[PDB]
């Protein structure tokens, strides 16, 4: 694809969703449709942590670094 | 026991009400329709939902011939 | 298929300019483009200008082509105002 | 309805989708597939409290697919349907709706319905009496037709009334060259002349029904002399007719209660005329 | 045919606007065939703020963009005139 | 390696908790899921939420039974449940 | 026994509007704007070409004067009025029924 | 095959059948087109809780589209 992913190991996280919601967390796995694992994450209010999750490559709208984490 | 789809095509030459997701519905006589819930009338009355300054109003329209794309399309069932 | 048009957004946003590669899903490549906002119930206007635009073909309500000179006499009659106020106004107006 | 009306226009729907491949069949193929078709029409099977064709025979569709769905078929067939529709006659929801009687108030709509069954089945059967029929075979269809219905309950239905005019008018019509047939005719003539004999002048529709049909569009009553006439056309017969509507004809002979828009007044004295000119 | 514009403007910094009204402006650095973006030198906000966080990079999917505006080519804009 | 979808395949027959794009989400035993992501969930509850106020949350229905939620709208897959 | 709203599986209300070209129909929005003209063509994903438009100024609208031929994107469309001249509506039911007969 | 082996068992139950709209409908399965259209007869209309009021109820069959099918559900009480 055009990403590799490899680079963001257990780094901060910070990811857009379609939804309008927000995610940030550290990288733990991902599938070649870029669906991913996500550990310590912390989810943003749109008009609040849970840590564990999985999301879902076909609802990413941008992803990218954050000191955040 | 047919597809969902089946069950409209009875309905052929009768009555149908359709129902938009926009606070829309229609009432009328059906004519054909696709897989995609495209769908020509033949003789509908459109009925509109509104919300106007907290009460509930609503206008209607009629017309002899309308197609209507499916995509708006939320529910059908009998007049 | 090299034309001056006019495009409306679904958003509710004018964009003017010339078209290029367009339409296979109706996306298209436009240079020069000019955001247009009218208000006709004041006899005032705003513009603001956008170089090379590509738009996705989802976001197209509808295009067709315009004499940009036969539309700018009106232009002239109407007052100019500024964009910040036309896009601050358009959401009181939506 | 008496079935689930999600049965009838499932069979409807299998009527038209055999109907659909049996004309698709016209690329050649073995096209006489109406063996599998007719099943469909359940003509024959008595399984019902009503017969699921004389159903379907009340939807809209139903009437719509008559014409084509004849093309199929083969004398016997064409007459087992003929029967069908006569013997059960008082079952089909459009001799409901011309009735009087039973759909007092009839909407636009199901006056409309009323006239499409009109243009389309009595085509059909003024037709197949004409091209197709027997002397013997349009005794039985119209002995049917009195021996299993209320008879002049029809009378009041503009549909029912003007079946019983084709019966009768297409048989008189054999007036041609070519017994025992003229001794069965008596003999059913006599027999439905009874039900009616009372119930005479029942047939002329209550004046509200002519209002609200009026408030509707623009009465032709055509329809009711071209009956009187053909049943007229059995002496002491004709003055027990021309009896107990006597009077409707003097009410409608003083109808013309009115001389002198443009107003029409050549069409009801050309009604009664049609009956008066006939006997 | 619109992928294959964009990788010709490959390189030069824009302005681009996604679906939901954010706006994020940056230098291309790289394209693919989906429409995805490798935006080089970011920096991202609404168009409230534009009419506001730089983070040096990002990574976009190219189903999401509404728009993108790229910068006057200059000697397309003289020749021209 | 850890693949997404294995993650999620430990998580069958656990409690899951299940965020939709909206605000909203389901929990309750997963039972299973597919290809497309179709996720089905067993006696689940609903929620609404408030982004402000954990206290303005809306709880909707309990539901009983299995339930089958449609993929297209399934932001994010939580394993343990939203403890 | 072929038909003209009748050209292949999955093709309807294409091959409809294709016998609607060069007829006068108004089209409308999902956003609410009428537009009314001629139809010039259409596309599998039933995007509409309308020449020689007629219209119903608005309150989001600014009128172009020199516009008489729009593009529209199939899927901003709400509906699209006929008159019952333009169709027979035995035939559209019949073809309809024989796309099912075959998608099934 | 999971989800197709739901739909399979589930043709005559009652459910609860919510669309994107946030909208409930009610009554017994018998469809699941698998673009997942639904089929209903006896079905009922509430807004998003069979405690809100009743909006519309239904007396023939409903078709419902897959599109706007969030999810569906047994009313087993
Ligand atoms: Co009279
Ligand atoms: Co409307």
């Amino acid at each position: 694809a055009i990403l590799d992913l490899a680079k963001y190991k257990d780094s901060k996280i910070r990811v857009k969703l379609m939804g309008g919601k927000l995610v940030i967390g550290v990288l733990k796995g991902y599938d070649q449709l870029m669906n991913l694992v996500l550990d310590d994450t912390v989810e943003y209010m749109s008009n609040r942590k849970l840590g564990l999750t999985v999301i879902r490559g076909t609802i990413l709208v941008s992803l990218s670094s954050a000191e955040g984490s | 026991m047919e597809t969902p789809l089946d069950l409209l095509k009875l309905n052929l030459d009768e009555r149908v009400y359709i129902k938009l997701r926009g606070a829309r519905t229609l009432v009328g006589t059906l004519q054909a329709f696709d897989s995609h819930c495209n769908i020509v009338l033949s003789d509908a009355v459109e009925t509109i939902y509104q919300l106007n300054n907290e009460e509930l109003s609503e206008s209607e329209r009629r017309c002899e011939m309308v197609f209507i794309r499916g995509d708006t399309v939320t529910l059908i069932s009998t007049p | 298929v090299d034309r001056k048009i006019f495009v409306l957004l679904r958003d509710g946003r004018m964009l003017f300019g010339v078209l290029r590669t367009f339409d296979q899903y109706a996306n298209l490549i436009l240079q020069d483009c000019v955001e247009r906002i009218y208000f006709s119930e004041e006899n005032k206007y705003a513009e603001e200008d956008r170089g090379i635009f590509m738009i996705r073909g989802e976001n197209v309500v509808m295009l067709g082509e315009v004499d940009i000179d036969k539309e700018d006499q009106p232009l002239e009659a109407m007052e100019r105002i500024p964009f910040k106020e036309a896009w601050l106004t358009k959401q009181k107006n939506d | 309805k008496s079935g689930g009306k999600k049965f009838i226009l499932e069979l409807i729907e299998t009527v038209y989708e055999e109907i659909l491949d049996l004309e698709a069949n016209l690329r050649n193929g073995q096209q006489t597939d109406s063996t599998a078709m007719w099943e469909a029409l359940h003509i024959d099977d008595s399984s019902y409290d009503v017969n699921p064709f004389i159903s379907m025979l009340s939807f809209d569709k139903g009437i719509k697919i008559m014409p084509r769905i004849f093309n199929f078929l083969d004398k016997q067939q064409k007459l087992k349907i003929l029967q069908k529709i006569f013997n059960e006659l008082s079952h089909l929801q459009i001799i409901i709706l011309s009735s009087y009687k039973t759909t007092p108030k009839p909407t636009l709509t199901q006056l409309k319905k009323v006239d499409l069954f009109q243009m389309i089945i009595l085509k059909i059967i003024v037709s197949f009496l004409s091209n197709n029929s027997n002397f013997i075979e349009i005794m039985g269809l119209l002995l049917q037709l009195i021996r299993n219905n209320n008879v002049s309950f029809l009378t009041t239905s503009k549909i029912g009334l003007n079946l019983i005019t084709i019966l009768i008018s297409r048989a008189a019509l054999i007036k041609q060259d070519s017994s025992p047939e003229i001794s069965t005719w008596n003999e059913i003539y006599d027999k439905l002349f009874t039900s009616l004999e009372s119930k005479i002048q029942l047939i002329f529709p209550p004046r509200e029904y002519n209002d609200h049909i009026m408030r509707l569009q623009n009465m032709d009553e055509a329809y009711i002399w071209q009956f009187l006439a053909s049943l007229a056309l059995k002496l002491n017969h004709q003055r027990i007719i021309i009896d107990e509507v006597r009077d409707e004809i003097f009410a409608t002979i003083n109808e013309a209660e009115t001389l002198q828009i443009i107003y029409n007044k050549e069409k009801l004295y050309q009604d009664l005329n049609l009956f008066l000119n006939v006997m | 045919l619109p992928l294959y514009l964009l990788t010709n403007a490959k390189g030069q910094q824009m302005q681009i606007e996604l679906k939901n009204g954010e706006i994020i402006q940056g230098i291309l650095t790289n394209v693919d065939n989906w429409m995805n973006l490798t935006l080089s030198n970011v920096t991202e906000y609404s168009e409230e703020s534009a009419i506001a966080v730089k983070l040096n990079e990002i990574y976009i999917r190219g189903t999401f963009i509404k728009f993108i505006k790229l910068q006057d080519n200059i000697i397309d804009k003289v020749k021209q005139q | 390696e850890i693949l997404p979808l294995e993650v999620i395949d430990k998580t069958i027959n656990q409690k899951v908790l299940i965020v939709l794009q909206s605000n909203r989400e389901f929990e309750g035993t997963l039972v299973g899921f597919d290809d497309f992501v179709n996720v089905i969930l067993e006696d689940a509850v609903e929620w609404l939420i408030d982004p402000e106020d954990e206290s303005r949350n809306e709880k909707v229905m309990q539901h009983h039974g299995r339930m089958l939620l449609s993929g297209n709208n399934i932001a994010i897959l939580v394993p343990g449940g939203k403890k | 026994s072929e038909n003209l709203y009748f050209q292949g599986s999955g093709s309807l209300f294409f091959s409809f509007f294709k016998t609607l070209v060069d007829q006068e129909v108004v089209v409308e929005l999902k956003n609410d704007i009428e537009i009314k003209g001629t139809l010039q063509s259409v596309d599998q994903f039933l995007n509409l070409k309308l020449d020689n438009i007629s219209c119903t100024d608005e309150k989001k609208y600014p009128h172009l004067g020199s516009v008489r031929n729009i593009f529209i994107r199939g899927s901003t469309v709400r509906y699209v009025y006929l008159n019952k001249n333009m169709v027979d509506t035995n035939l559209l039911q019949d073809a309809t029924r024989r796309e099912v007969m075959t998608e099934r | 095959s999971v989800t197709t082996e739901f739909l399979s068992d589930i043709i005559g139950k009652t459910v609860n059948v919510k669309l994107a709209s946030g909208l409930l409908y009610s009554g017994r399965l018998e469809s699941i087109d698998g673009f997942m259209n639904v089929a209903l007869s006896s079905a009922t209309e509430h807004y998003e809780s069979n405690n809100n009021k009743l909006l519309n109820k239904f007396n023939s069959d409903v078709f419902l589209r897959g599109t706007q099918v969030m999810y569906i559900s047994e009313q087993k009480i």
